[PDB]
């Protein structure tokens, strides 16, 4: 079966350059042309170039000649794209796409195969331990019979992180808020709404896990 | 560069009715023009080639049309699975240009935020920093506004969102305003508030705390 | 234009509507250059002429069915390439044929080879375009490619016969055939077969549709009276002396270039009106022309109707070919390949019946009152075509 394999997810510094790999599996490589696209968070996707594996006859985007140059690699079947002097406006998600022909003929009518995107992010922050801190209902105020607690983690800088509360067990109103970017760190907030009774009887601990740095927190919420 | 134009970037239908999803070229694209589909976290289909075909594995509801420069994606039932992005594409002149994109949303009925304030907590205030977080949860239409209040100034600097995506039981939104400031800022002022406003009410909802409350 | 161009392109579906429109002219090349050679190689020699229009047309309507229904099981792809296989071959048998018999031969060969380039290409073209409009406009442009070559064949013919040889006119056509087989295989994929993915319509039911009979009549009887025409004309029966050069040259230029207009602008010009109304008036103007055929005192008086006929006569097509896919996407299943067999037999019986039945009929009652009969019968089927207008759906 067709299959473009992609990486998950590349980190580069503000002045570099990155290679983008396509490993294209399951078909004869080099009679397909591959296609380059690129999309930044929130807005359209933006053409960035062809190659033809077997002569390496590239197009290019006007916006883009100075930018990515695309090359191929016959023997181990992969396409690599690759992009110089990143900086930020540059950290969208880029797709390898694979150009298929009509049954019986050479003409294009559409892109079958997707490859899954690669995150390319631009950012100088080392690694860095985020910052867990436990918000808690404000002082007295004993409004309704519904308490919402939750917890905030700031300052770690590469991507993922998971938050859990009662180690996965408590998701009856769970809301985990997309990670936010600032002054080159993360931010991520989640929270979870309870009855008036179990909050101050039962103990709620929130988990934050980070893959890249070995740190677990457990954070428990305690009244004003 | 033919300029292909999406109007509409976020569409709301409920399940089994007719959607129509538009998209308009510059010059004169002669049935070059594929309409594809990319489900939540996945890597885009396509569904529809040469603006009127369809392709092999695609069900019969989608049906592509082309009047002129207008181009458009019907969906005859839609269903719980056709909730994703669908953008155009052309290829008549060689840099290829494809929609901005239009997202599928489900309908309901209208809520109202749960609008709660939780003042910085005693780990942050020993660090050196202070934060106001501000949770507005379950309201549907996703459009909102949030302003705070330090003190009546309307401080506008230093206010993070973050939007929560369509939630899959209950077809609801929620959204996070965080506020930070120096240690010594939180320690000046006394009332701090967290306001919304929103469709499904004229007043604003307000959450207010005092420092030393 | 740049060779280059051609590698770093997306292919965009115009090198199909190219390779149609090329088969279609060098078919047509080849069938209209050997009018300069005929009177070398001489029953009457009326009746001998009248073999050579229909010993290919027989042929290529007898033919025309079974690539119809071959193109469902195995693709278009197969029979276009064999239509280039069996032209170059054609060619090579006239460049190297000495009497008549072979000159039959090769008018048979290239009969099969001309019936499955046009019904795999005709049937391609529609396919692809699957917009009306779009469908309408290639189509037009393809044939265009026929009166280009009707054109085109007899004057470069006749220049190459006079100036270097006999075996020219067909030595320097069989390198723009092998032209042509390189760009298909550069297209095309003549290697595998690709069934297609439905079972289309029966012969047997296409032709009891009301709707597929009216818009083939049209066609078959638009070429009726040109049909009839050409095989007795003066200039056959005279040697290839005494200024027969110039008779021979330019004899087919006015009905090949009103065609080549007319079809030209009616495959764009067909949508913005009814294709009905195209049908309609291109069906009074051959009756008109052909009833004003037979008052010619000489051989110039056959200039101006032979102009507008023609004219007519692209019409039609340029109306005609398109409504056969659209009628049979709207009433049946979406498989072109026997609803354009239909559209070819219906152009060809013209040329397979004419020779003979219009000889027999002129010698029975008169030329003056077989053209006159022709005209009436165009004028009075024009009408029909008002029912093309909204037929009903499934
Ligand atoms: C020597 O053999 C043939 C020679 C010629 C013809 C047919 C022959 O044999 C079948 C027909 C062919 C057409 O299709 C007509 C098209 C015009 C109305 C544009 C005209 N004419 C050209 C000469």
């Amino acid at each position: 079966e067709v299959k473009l394999q992609e990486s998950g997810a590349e980190l580069v510094k503000p002045g570099a350059s990155v290679k983008l790999s396509c490993k294209a599996s399951g078909y004869t490589f080099t009679s397909y042309w591959i296609d380059w696209v690129k999309q930044r968070p929130g807005q359209g996707l933006e053409w960035i170039g062809n190659i033809y594996p077997g002569n390496s006859s590239t197009n290019y985007n006007e916006k883009f000649k100075n930018k990515a140059t695309l090359t191929v690699d016959t023997s181990s079947s992969t396409a690599y794209m690759q992009l110089s002097s990143l900086t930020s406006d540059d950290s969208a998600v880029y797709y390898c796409a694979r150009e298929d022909y009509y049954d019986g003929t050479y003409v294009y009518y559409a892109m079958d195969f997707w490859g899954q995107g690669t995150s390319v992010t631009v950012s100088s922050a080392k690694t860095t331990a985020p910052s867990v801190y436990p918000l808690a209902p404000v002082c007295g105020d004993t409004s309704g019979s519904s308490v919402t607690l939750g917890c905030l983690v700031k300052g770690y800088f590469p991507e993922p992180v998971t938050l859990t509360w009662n180690s996965g067990s408590l998701s009856s109103g769970v809301h985990t808020f997309p990670a936010v970017l600032q002054s080159d760190l993360y931010t991520l907030s989640s929270s979870v709404t309870v009855t008036s009774s179990t909050w101050p009887s039962q103990s709620i601990t929130c988990n934050v896990a980070h893959p890249a740095s070995s740190t677990k927190v457990d954070k428990k919420i305690e009244p004003r | 560069d033919i300029v292909m134009t999406q109007s509409q970037k976020f569409m709301s239908t409920s399940v089994g009715d007719r959607v129509s999803i538009t998209c308009k070229a510059s010059q004169n694209v002669g049935t070059d023009v594929s309409w594809y589909q990319q489900k939540p976290g996945k890597s885009p289909k396509p569904l529809i080639y040469w603006a009127s075909n369809r392709f092999t594995g695609v069900p019969d509801r989608f049906t592509g049309s082309r009047s002129g420069t207008d181009f458009t994606l019907t969906i005859s039932n839609v269903q719980s699975e056709d909730l994703a992005d669908y953008f155009c594409e052309q290829y008549s002149s060689y840099p290829l240009t494809f929609g901005a994109g239009t997202k599928l949303e489900l309908k309901r009925a209208d809520a109202a935020p749960t609008v709660s304030i939780f003042p910085p907590s005693s780990e942050q205030l020993t660090s050196g920093g202070a934060s106001v977080v501000c949770f507005l949860n379950n309201f549907y239409p996703k459009d909102i506004n949030v302003k705070w209040k330090i003190d009546g100034s309307e401080r506008q600097n230093g206010v993070l969102n973050s939007w929560t995506d369509q939630d899959s039981k209950d077809s609801t939104y929620s959204m996070s305003s965080t506020l930070t400031l120096t240690k010594d800022e939180y320690e000046r002022h006394n009332s701090y508030t967290c306001e919304a406003t929103h469709k499904t009410s004229t007043s604003p909802i307000v959450k207010s705390f005092n420092r030393n409350e | 234009a740049l060779v280059r161009w051609l590698q770093e392109s997306r292919r965009s579906r115009k090198l199909i509507l190219f390779i149609v429109f090329l088969a279609l002219l060098l078919d047509n090349m080849l069938l209209t250059v050997v009018v300069p050679i005929i009177p070398s190689y001489l029953l009457n020699e009326n009746v001998q002429v009248g073999l050579l229009f229909a010993s290919k047309a027989t042929v290529q309507l007898i033919t025309n069915p079974f690539i119809g229904l071959l193109t469902n099981r195995i693709g278009y792809p197969i029979p276009i390439f064999a239509g280039f296989c069996i032209m170059f071959v054609s060619t090579i048998m006239f460049a190297f044929s000495s009497s008549y018999a072979f000159l039959l031969i090769a008018r048979s060969l290239q009969g099969i080879g001309s019936s499955c380039s046009s019904v795999a290409g005709m049937g391609m073209l529609a396919s692809v375009y699957t917009d009306d409009e779009e469908r309408g406009n290639v189509m037009g442009i393809a044939l265009g490619g026929l009166a280009m070559g009707v054109l085109v064949g007899p004057p470069f013919g006749s220049v190459l016969y006079e100036f270097v040889g006999k075996t020219a006119p067909f030595l320097v056509l069989a390198a723009l055939v092998l032209l042509d087989g390189a760009i298909q295989l550069f297209v095309l994929q003549p290697s595998r077969v690709q069934p297609e993915s439905q079972k289309g319509t029966p012969l047997t039911t296409l032709l009891k549709d009301p709707y597929i009979l009216i818009a083939a009549g049209s066609i078959c009887f638009a070429n009726m009276g040109i049909a009839m025409l050409e095989p007795a004309l003066p200039i056959w029966m005279m040697e290839t002396m005494c200024s027969r050069k110039w008779q021979l040259g330019v004899a087919f230029l006015p009905a090949s270039i009103s065609y080549l207009i007319g079809t030209n602008i009616f495959g764009i010009l067909a949508h913005k009106m009814g294709r009905w109304l195209c049908a309609l008036l291109g069906m009074i103007i051959v009756g008109v022309s052909i009833l004003c055929i037979p008052f010619a005192k000489n051989i110039y008086g056959l200039i101006a109707p032979n102009f507008g006929v023609g004219f007519a006569i692209g019409m039609v097509d340029s109306s005609m070919m398109p409504i056969m896919g659209y009628l049979v996407d709207l009433r049946h299943v979406s498989v072109y390949g026997s609803v354009y067999a239909i559209a070819d037999v219906a152009f060809c019986m013209g040329y397979a019946i004419g020779p003979s039945a219009g000889g027999a009929i002129a010698k029975a009652i008169g030329f003056p009152w077989l053209m006159t009969i022709i005209g009436i019968i165009d004028i009075l089927f024009a009408p029909l075509c008002f029912f093309l207008r909204s037929p009903p759906a499934k």
